């Protein structure tokens, strides 16, 4: 198989510091924009969506350097690289006790008349603040130790510098 | 007069040319096929009869020379001493008249021996039959007897598979079931074993340059840059196009020559074949205006197949088929025979068009084009000459095309049923007629042809493409697209939510009420809307 | 007796490049149209987890004692060879089938097309431009994922060597229990959370791992591989008439790959089972009663090809003398079929010759076209992963496809034995036909996903009894005929075939002279095949296809139906024991004129 | 040009090789048996050192054989319980006792090559991971980049009375390193 000097299982609790929205395909009769649910209908963070948030932040950290990012997150193009060394699982979101998915209303306000623009009325389901989900990372090290960029990533998560899901500029994530 | 008619014909062409996926072998294999009944025929004739057919071929690089009475005399009448006349020569077939049986026999020996040596694995044979000219119509009888007996004598003959027999200890060809015999090189320069069959194909890929570059100086000028160029490209398209009705004409041609005389049958029969060949070549030279990034694997007779740049193949084939119709209207030697056969002075062809991403296997993509051509060729039953009996297809030219977007599966039956979601409904109108509605107006099946007219698709694509912003947003086209996979009641429900918000949608309606994307057809519900969304980016033209 | 049970703990995706509707990628689905894990995925995933275990025990040495054990259990990977290897590649000890949903759940789905779709859902995916933070053009996909909580089970077979010491058996169980427990993910997008699983063997637990932990330092090299050589006795009776014919019914329980040829990267499949595939089962079941290897050498045994069952009987390869109307006729249309051995071509309408498929029975006053059977087939696409990049690459081929006969097809072969060999058996076992029921694996890739078939024996059928017509002799090739020229190579011709029958039957034959009626309708055939015992391909066999026909006017003498019967049993030409050479004389489907006829959850 | 061929019937393989031995000197042989396919080499007298026990049929024995050298090839195939047909094919007209002589004309003979399995691993050894080793009878040692080709001649002649040419036989010659 792929040689692995050490497998690191890196795990903890992630908490929503503001309401989340990871979108599904969209629309659900209750809202225009609808949360992603797993096959059991439970709300979850897809590991694709979380993995991309982490890979995204590292790319901003490493000044958009490709060369190092591909050595953690893997590649398809380079004949030497292929599959990802960081593995990110799906994580189910546990909403607080008695709490439930909230619907946020939205409107677009016509800049000339100062009133709601025609058609620009929408609503979004959001996971309430304080919901929890498991951090589900595995890392297959072929070198010794742990990459410092992967340590910076975990420091950034503990600092709460990473945002996940939609509407990141408008309150969420 | 008495003599013999020689028929020499090449079998198994589709297996020989199209099996191996390697572009150099498909080009190389198609070249060995063309040369066998031209270059090698004329060399064979010259070695037997002491004629100079090869010199005129190689100087002219065209078959038209054998039409000329000084260059290809009559065997009949004493006015000329000639003991050979070529009645016809073409890709895959040749026919000749010879006044002595031994030279008839020796000609077939000569041509086939050279094929065994210079073109191993090419299957070629011939037949000669007694031709009697004291029957006013014996030459037409000789042709039909020769074609009939050739099949029977093919069976009682040693096959092309009876050589290169495997011993247990001999390695394999990499590209064939045959035992390896030679070495060659991969595109990355790694050595590979090949058979003598594949070796000679790959060697011969260069020899095709000289022929095609006479068709146009742009074609196949550097084969390795074509392979490099195709990989850089976004889509390819295997185009296959085939002529309609010539086979029924030529099996019955005694009816259409006019004067029931051997000399007229020869003269008419020869000229028709050469005329078709020029019509195909001329129409191809017109069609390439839409684009160099085009490889003719086959071009001749009524038959074309090429690997085009994709997203230029609907227009190339449309332009080819329209140009081919226009050529056959204007060419005198077809006009009267077509006029007598089908009541209109033109012929027609249909095309199957795979459209494929460039790495996808050619041998699979060509097998689609063979199935798409069969669907396009269904017009040969739905549009027919009124009160003909037995019912003859009316000359109509049609396309069927795919656009794969897949990595493996490629079963035309799975492909088309997976977008036939409900028993009343099919989401494709895809055998599209390219013939102008004017020409068809006097056939049976006219209204069917108008529902299937390519201009309906090409118009709808323009509306999708029309605009500072989209007339119909993609955002909304994909809402409709999703609903089309539901029951028609739900599909019409979604359209009725939209149909007044986007005034362009009146043009996409098909009900005559501006309330459904579906029209009834043969009891089914069918739509063009999904063909227009698929083909939207495969209607580009340099014009 | 072993199973693997897989519990899927997150939504899972497998198997197909194709995509159907508004989804871009669709999951692999079995013959019930329900999602499942292909046995080649399961083997490849389980091997990979066992490879990690062995790579750890070797202290990271990529070759070593423990990688020897993996190659012992899972077979060698030729095409990873880096230098001269002199031993032939070992096959695997472990066969792992495909994992299917619970059979009682699968029954509930039957016919409920809307429910079969609901087992999965669309998962969206988007790729985002790193500087702008917005979705990239083109980078949108919607993907089918199957709902988590699916519990699937696979059959497993460990056909261990007949001599492995109990210490070594515990090592094998230790590794497999270890590799199963290390296996955590399978299918597509594993690295992004799809396809998390629990994989468990029946009867392997932490006790199997714990034994290995306690003992791995003691472990030796694996035993050497040895072929199961044949063994003859030479003791068979002489062959004596009659010939008993025992029908064997084959039913496919999983897809079967029967290699016709490879074109590009796709292996094409036959639509019948050649008799050579059944000799291994004949060896298994009857080699205890008589010397099966001597019987083959003497020709006292024939196992025919298995062809699709029609009318309760083996379907017969469509005769090339049948021609269909090119516009809208032929056996696929069920009308407009002409027997060109007896009927002229009609005026005007051109015909296409028949080229394949099988016809059911026909009788000399059928009033109908013979029942025509079709064989369903499916294309399965696979990949090969290069282990360091963990993705397929050109250096390991990486993509290939098998055509296969799908499950549920039924085929009929016939074992023929002379009376003297049935006496040999029946003196030893009165119920011997009961021992012919078996489940066996045939084909390419037989050890995993492909090739599982039921065999059932019928009751002894009657010997064929052709009509001894002295006017014309007509020969239908029910199977491929291999003849040797007088130089003992296969370049024989139809004139060699005339002499063969002429000499065999003691009659002189001449081609019928009627100008409208075709006398001969053959096609050439070439078979390329391996031989597993040799470890080298067979010599190439050349001949004529099944369905080929010819008819001769008898010049002198008289044809004897007794000898026609005997040739219809034993066949003609080379390798008749594999069912080559099987032939049909004066069958009325060649004699008749056909142009007028028409076809007949809980 | 004549390709000569000599036929004898109801002959055992041990007896066929013995009858032709004067012409099969140093002949390479290829023996087909139900368990294995064997290369062999006859010595310069034309004999196989263990011929009877190698060439017997009776117990999973050889059922088909080919023997070839520069001048001729012997073919044998079993037809009843170890009695077979011998056919020896030669460019030269040669006296053979008991064999029935015949010949056929051919137009031309073209040489052919068949690549043997594998790279180099008296007798030499080729090897390929697809098949393992193949020991081949070849006197010169092989360098690490060599290949061995079996070599042959294909004989072309008219088959049809319409003059269609075909290859009427292929004769094997020798192993050659390339
Ligand atoms: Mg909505
Ligand atoms: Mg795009
Ligand atoms: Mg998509």
């Amino acid at each position: 198989a792929r040689k692995v000097t050490t497998r690191w299982k890196i795990t903890g609790t992630l908490i929503a510091e503001t309401p989340l929205h990871i979108g599904g395909v969209g629309g659900d009769a209750d809202t225009d924009l609808a949360l992603a649910v797993n096959g059991a209908g439970e709300y979850y963070v897809p590991g694709t969506s979380l993995a991309g948030a982490l890979r995204g932040w590292m790319t901003q950290l490493l000044n958009n350097d490709e060369s190092q990012i591909k050595d953690l997150w893997g590649d398809h193009l380079d004949a030497k690289r292929g599959a990802s060394f960081v593995i990110v699982d799906d994580a189910v979101i546990h909403i607080p006790n008695n709490a439930d998915v909230e619907i946020r209303e939205g409107v677009g306000i016509d800049r000339h008349f100062g009133t709601a623009a025609n058609g620009f009325k929408y609503s979004r389901a959001v996971i309430p603040k304080g919901s929890k989900f498991k951090l589900p990372l595995t890392f297959d090290s072929q070198d010794d130790g742990l990459p410092n960029a992967l340590i910076q990533l975990l420091c950034a998560l503990e600092a709460g510098d990473i945002r996940l899901g939609a509407a990141k500029t408008r309150g969420l994530g | 007069f008495q003599g013999f008619l020689v028929l020499i014909e090449t079998s198994g062409n589709q297996h020989f040319i199209f099996s191996t996926n390697k572009l150099r072998e498909n080009i190389g294999a198609s070249e060995l096929t063309y040369l066998a009944t031209t270059e090698i025929l004329f060399q064979g004739v010259d070695r037997v009869f002491q004629t100079n057919y090869y010199d005129q071929w190689s100087d002219t690089n065209s078959l038209n020379f054998l039409a000329d009475s000084k260059l290809n005399p009559a065997i009949d009448d004493p006015k000329n001493n000639a003991d050979i006349e070529i009645l016809l020569a073409t890709s895959g077939k040749a026919i000749a008249l010879v006044k002595e049986e031994g030279k008839a026999k020796q000609l077939i020996k000569e041509v086939t021996k050279q094929a065994l040596i210079n073109a191993p694995g090419l299957e070629i044979g011939g037949i000669y039959v007694n031709c009697n000219w004291q029957d006013k119509l014996g030459v037409a009888k000789a042709v039909k007897e020769a074609h009939k007996q050739f099949e029977v004598n093919r069976a009682k003959r040693a096959g092309a598979n009876g050589r290169f027999l495997r011993l247990p200890i001999a390695a394999g060809c990499s590209v064939s079931e045959l035992p390896a015999s030679d070495f060659d090189y991969n595109a990355d320069g790694d050595k590979i074993p090949v058979s003598t069959v594949s070796k000679v194909k790959r060697e011969t890929a260069k020899s095709a340059k000289k022929r095609l570059r006479s068709v146009d100086g742009r074609l196949v000028n550097d084969l390795a840059q074509l392979e490099k160029s195709f990989d850089e490209l976004d889509w390819l398209a295997v185009v296959h196009a085939d002529g309609n009705g010539l086979g029924q004409i030529l099996l019955s041609l005694e009816k259409y020559i006019g004067e029931q005389t051997n000399r007229n049958y020869i003269d008419k029969y020869r000229r028709l074949s050469l005329a078709l060949d020029n019509c195909t070549i001329n129409a191809f030279k017109m069609a390439i205006a839409v684009f160099l990034p085009i490889v003719p694997l086959i071009l001749g007779g009524d038959d074309l197949t090429v690997i085009c740049r994709g997203d230029y193949a609907l227009e190339f084939t449309r332009e080819f088929l329209e140009a081919f119709e226009g050529q056959t209207e204007t060419h005198d030697d077809i006009k009267v025979i077509a006029q007598k056969a089908f009541g209109v002075d033109r012929l027609s062809a249909c095309a199957g068009i795979s459209i494929i991403k460039p790495h996808f296997p050619f041998s699979v993509a060509y097998t689609l084009a063979e199935r798409l051509i069969k669907s396009a060729k269904e017009v040969k039953q739905k549009v027919t000459v009124t009160n003909s009996s037995p019912i003859t297809p009316f000359p109509c030219s049609a396309i069927d095309f795919h656009i794969l977007y897949d990595s493996s599966g490629i079963d035309f039956d799975r492909i088309r049923e997976k977008l036939r979601p409900e028993d009343n409904t099919e989401l494709y109108n895809r055998p599209y007629v390219v013939t102008a509605a004017e020409n068809l107006s006097q056939a049976q099946g006219y209204e069917w042809s108008q529902a299937h007219s390519l201009q309906t698709l090409a118009d709808r694509v323009s509306y999708l493409r029309s605009e500072g912003k989209s007339a119909l947003p993609s955002s909304q086209s994909h809402a409709l697209r999703t609903a089309l996979y539901l029951e028609k009641n739900e599909a019409d429900a979604q359209y009725s939510l939209i149909s007044q918000r986007y005034k362009i949608l009146k043009n996409f309606a098909e009900d005559g009420e501006n309330k459904s994307l579906f029209h009834l057809e043969n009891g089914k519900y069918v739509t063009r809307f999904l063909d227009a969304l698929d083909a939207k980016d495969f209607f580009a033209n340099a014009n | 007796g072993i199973e693997i049970t897989i519990t899927m703990q997150s939504d899972w995706h497998v198997g197909t490049g194709m995509g159907r509707g508004e989804l871009d990628s669709v999951v692999q689905r079995d013959g019930d149209n329900l999602p499942y894990i292909p046995g080649k995925t399961l083997t490849g995933i389980l091997r990979d987890s066992c490879e990690q275990v062995a790579l750890g025990l070797d202290n990271g040495q990529t070759r070593g004692l423990w990688h020897g054990w993996i190659n012992f259990i899972f077979g060698d990977q030729p095409a990873l060879a880096q230098g001269a290897i002199e031993p032939e590649p070992r096959p695997a000890l472990i066969a792992i089938g495909s994992a299917h949903l619970d059979p009682k759940l699968k029954a509930a789905f039957q016919g409920k097309k809307q429910l079969q779709e609901a087992i999965a859902f669309m998962k969206p995916g988007v790729a985002i431009d790193a500087i702008t933070g917005t979705a990239k053009k083109d980078f949108l996909r919607f993907e089918e994922v199957v709902r988590l909580g699916a519990k699937l089970t696979a059959e497993v077979e460990l056909n261990l060597p007949d001599n492995l010491s109990e210490t070594n058996k515990k090592v094998i169980a230790g590794i497999l229990a270890s590799g199963a427990k290390l296996t955590e993910r399978l299918g597509g997008k594993r690295r992004r959370g799809n396809g998390r699983c629990e994989l468990k063997f029946s009867g392997y637990s932490d006790q199997q791992i714990q034994w290995l932990k306690d003992n791995y330092q003691s472990v030796d090299q694996p035993p050497k591989y040895q072929q199961n050589k044949l063994q003859s006795a030479g003791d068979n009776p002489e062959q004596q008439p009659p010939w008993h014919i025992i029908p064997l019914t084959i039913k496919t329980l999983s897809p079967v790959v029967l290699p016709a040829r490879t074109v590009g990267n796709v292996v094409e499949c036959l639509d019948y089972i050649p008799g050579r595939y059944l000799l291994g089962y004949i060896h298994k079941t009857l080699g205890e009663y008589f010397d099966v290897s001597q019987a083959i050498a003497a020709g006292d045994l024939i196992i025919t090809n298995a062809t699709i069952k029609i009318d309760g009987k083996a379907g017969r390869a469509t005769p090339f003398c049948l021609f269909g109307e090119k516009l809208d006729g032929g056996l696929g249309k069920g009308k407009g079929v002409y027997n060109r051995f007896q009927e002229s071509e009609p005026d005007g309408i051109q015909l296409k010759g028949e080229r394949g498929g099988y016809v059911g029975q026909f009788e000399q006053e059928q009033r109908n076209l013979p029942n025509t059977g079709k064989i369903n087939s499916e294309l399965f696409t696979h990949n090969t992963i290069q282990d360091d990049v963990q993705r397929p690459t050109s250096d390991v081929g990486g993509v290939y496809s098998y055509e296969a006969i799908i499950a549920g097809q039924t085929f009929v072969a016939e074992l023929r034995l002379p009376d003297s060999l049935v006496k040999q058996i029946t003196s030893k076992n009165k119920n011997w036909q009961a021992q012919l029921k078996a489940t066996i694996r045939i084909g390419q890739s037989k050890k995993d996903q492909y090739g599982k078939i039921e065999v059932t024996s019928g009751n002894s059928a009657d010997l064929p009894k052709p009509t001894g017509n002295n006017k014309t002799l007509s020969i239908w090739f029910l199977s491929d005929i291999l003849l040797r020229g007088d130089r003992l190579n296969f370049n024989a011709t139809p004139d060699d075939l005339k002499k063969y029958l002429e000499n065999a039957l003691d009659i002189k034959l001449k081609e019928r002279s009627d100008n409208d009626l075709i006398c001969i309708a053959l096609r050439s055939q070439r078979t390329e095949s391996w031989q597993v015992r040799w470890g080298l391909p067979r010599p190439s066999l050349v001949g004529w296809q099944a369905g080929s026909c010819l008819i001769y006017d008898i010049e002198s003498g008289t044809v004897n139906a007794e000898k026609l019967q005997e040739l219809m049993i034993t066949g003609i030409g080379d390798r008749c024991t594999e069912g080559y050479g099987q032939i049909g004389f004066n069958d009325p489907l060649l004699s008749a004129s056909l142009g007028k006829l028409t076809a007949k959850s809980n | 040009k004549n390709l000569y061929h000599y036929h004898q019937y109801e002959i055992t393989l041990e007896s066929a090789v013995d009858s032709c031995k004067n012409h099969l000197q140093a002949a390479i042989g290829l023996l087909y048996s139900p368990q294995k396919c064997e290369l062999v080499k006859l010595d310069n007298s034309g004999k196989l050192v263990d011929s009877y026990n190698r060439l017997k049929f009776n117990n999973l024995g050889v059922f088909e054989a080919r023997f070839f050298n520069l001048n001729c090839e012997l073919r044998w195939v079993n037809e009843s319980n170890g009695n077979g047909t011998a056919v020896l094919l030669s460019e030269s007209d040669i006296t053979l006792t008991g064999f029935e002589k015949g010949l056929q004309e051919f137009i031309t003979a073209i040489d052919q090559q068949y690549l043997l399995w594998g790279e180099p691993a008296g007798w030499q050894r080729l090897a390929e991971a697809r098949i393992g080793k193949l020991d081949i009878p070849l006197d010169n040692p092989l360098k690490p980049k060599d290949r061995v080709f079996l070599t042959s001649e294909e004989y072309i002649a008219e088959v049809d009375d319409f003059g269609n040419c075909a290859v009427i036989d292929e004769r094997l010659i020798k192993l050659e390193v390339k």
